[PDB]
RNA sequence: GAAGCCAGAGGAAACUCUGGUGGAGGCUCGCAGCGGUUCUGACGUGCAAAUCGAUCGUCAAAUCUGAGCAUGGGGGCGAAA
RNA sequence: GGAGACGACGGCGGGGGCCCCGGGCAGAGUUCUCUUUUCUUCUUAACGGUCUAUCACCCUGGAAACAGUUUGUCUGGAGAU
RNA sequence: AGGGAAGUCGGCAAAAUAGAUCCGUAACUUCGGGAAAAGGAUUGGCUCUAAGGGUUGGGCACGUGCGUGCGGUUAACAACCAACUUAGAACUGGUACGGACAGGGGGAAUCUGACUGUCUAAUUAAAACAUAGCAUUGCG
RNA sequence: GGUAAACGGCGGGAGUAACUAUGACUCUCUGUAGCCAAAUGGAUUAACGAGAUUCCCACUGUCCCUAUCUACUAUCUAGCGAAACCACAGCCAAGGGAACGGGCUUGGCAAAAUCAGCGGGGAAAGA
RNA sequence: GAAGCAGAAUUCGGUAAGCGUUGGAUUGUUCACCCACUAAUAGGGAACGUGAGCUGGGUUUAGACCGUCGUGAGACAGGUUAGUUUUACCCUACUGAUGAACUCGUCGCAAUGGUAAUUCAGCUUAGUACGAGAGGAACCGCUGAUUCAGAUAAUUGGUUUUU
RNA sequence: CGAAAGGGUCCUGUAAGCAGUAGAGUAGCCUUGUUGUUACGAUCUGCUGAGGGUAAGCCCUCCUUCGCCUAGAUUUC
């Protein structure tokens, strides 16, 4: 909701578009726009 | 300017009635039930800026203040000053009454 | 709403900020014009051997257009199909 | 030596014609009520005369406490006002 | 009507949006843009109020409507003339107020060609062609 | 002899006895956000597009499930008036070796002359 | 009809085609499988033993890229995009509508052709039969509903050139 | 029977015109404000469920008017 109100992803009446914002966040996670990795097991 | 004027009279586009708005102005409990039937997270401005007379939510306090200067708000005020049509006035129009003993 | 220009406020100066002014662009919405995207479109011995309607592209320029003149088939011309 | 003789675009200023407004004479229409009303004519050629009209140029003089000045910042001791 | 893409290969078609004033406007970016992004508040009629202009016009002392020598910048005043915008307020009708007409639906992304432009007149308008930029070769 | 080293070929690194091209013969190869670079480390490229694709909100006669209204036709009349196509013709069923019947065989049957429609054959695609 | 088939729910088999057999999701794909509702979501033929109704995939004229092959024109293991067939007034069939002859008309008969209903639920039976328990029927009787069919417009919605 | 008309029944929504100590306000004349007054002024109120329409596929009307009528032509055991 905070991301939607910040980026202006509003439905009618200013209701935040959590569906579209979640899709955007998932695409950013998948396409190397948010940093993440699996740490290797320790020997 | 009315949005989608063709289907304004559909039941799924119905707005709140003037007698209900009068009851909201008179009793805060009835307004509380009406606001309970809504979800605050989906409301404009998180439901903080509300005009009871127009039964309307606004995105900001400046938006609400600017709406109060418009003629729809003044039309609602004039309608409320004249009074809402009710079942009791409908009874009095035909000269009927309720006998409870 | 580009350069140029005026004023005010700072800054040692260079410059920085604010309000104006100005009127640039193979910029943009869009009328004519030019073009020709779409539609189980009209028409299908048609009004027409390519027309009609709605819709659409472009619209100050690599824009549109007349007349005069030049290039002629082993050729010409071709932002090339 | 000059004229013939020359691009595109932008805003600004002058002039003609058109459009618009007021009065007046004459005519027409409206008129249950209202409307001193609504409408029509009221023009002036080429060619000449005369008096004038931005730019620019000339004379005096010598400008800082710089000045003049366009919507648009150009002009001036190479002489401004 | 009620439902709202359940239709269909596919929202094809239609519907929805639309003028103007005001609030407000993200990621990304070649910093120029994106952008009318998005999302909101309003608009009729009447009766008023306010603001924004033009033209003309100064007292003495001499010579006689002009020449000097002065003197003063409250003309900050009078007279006359003129037009269209902008802002503010009350009242009032309402099912509608850009009342017909005219008039963006918007958003998240992917592929693709840099862009403006051009061609298969009469089935293909495009990742095709051209383009600026870049690189090579030949020639005194 | 030198290469645009273009096409092309091309697992490396040491050696030597060859001694120059071709060598040949052994050996053996596996930071939950850093460092270094002239802020950035990019093509995961902005803008633009009647280019191709997926989804969301709004929206609705796309359906569900159809109904109704208007104009112009179709229809009827007066006048006017073609063309395509055409061996002959046009109800079917079973059989008719060459996997074909409309005509033959055997049956069902079968009654003048007509109008609006219709799209199963038959005709109909500059087929 | 048979089965440890108590009841309930079934399983296997027989006669039977009278009557039904449905939405929907998914095109990185042999589109076949998932989900639900339901009494049930049975299977086929009349095309596919070539073949003009409408419209998507095999699918393929001419424009264009990308991959593979080729010196090349070009071809293909391939992948992508955009792309012209456009009757009916004829005969038959079918659906309806007239009709000569028998004077006109009224009331009838009925050969022959067609033929129509379907399934579920609830109340009662009954918490009964049956059962250790958990559970748990049916016939007669009654009332609704699904699908189909034939009508109708009092009411309610829709439609408005009643311009 | 037809054309009108009247009544009913429906549809809309309160006609034209006049008036009003209703009307935000503005400008004049004077008693300079004491509905001061007059003028204009969306709108409001009254006359007024009024006006308008009503079969074209609505109803009634010997007893509300006006008109029409025993044809013409063709054919038939
Ligand atoms: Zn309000």
């Amino acid at each position: 909701e905070m991301l939607a109100r910040k980026s202006g992803r509003l439905l009618k009446g200013g209701e935040p578009d959590v569906d579209g914002v979640a899709k955007q966040v998932l695409n950013d996670f998948m396409r190397g726009k948010i940093p993440w990795f699996t740490p290797a097991p320790e020997p | 300017g009315v949005f989608a004027k063709r289907t304004m009279t559909k039941t799924r586009r119905r707005l709140r009635d003037l007698d209900q708005i009068e009851r909201d102005l008179r009793s805060p409990r009835h307004l509380q039930q009406y606001k309970e039937t809504k979800a605050a997270e989906d409301l404009p401005g998180l439901g903080l800026y509300y005009c009871i007379e127009c039964a309307k939510w606004f995105e900001s306090e400046t938006s609400l203040v600017g709406h109060r200067k418009g003629k729809p708000h003044k039309r609602r005020l004039k309608q409320l000053k004249e009074g809402a049509y009710t079942h009791e006035e409908a009874m009095a129009a035909i000269g009927y009454r309720i006998d409870n003993g």
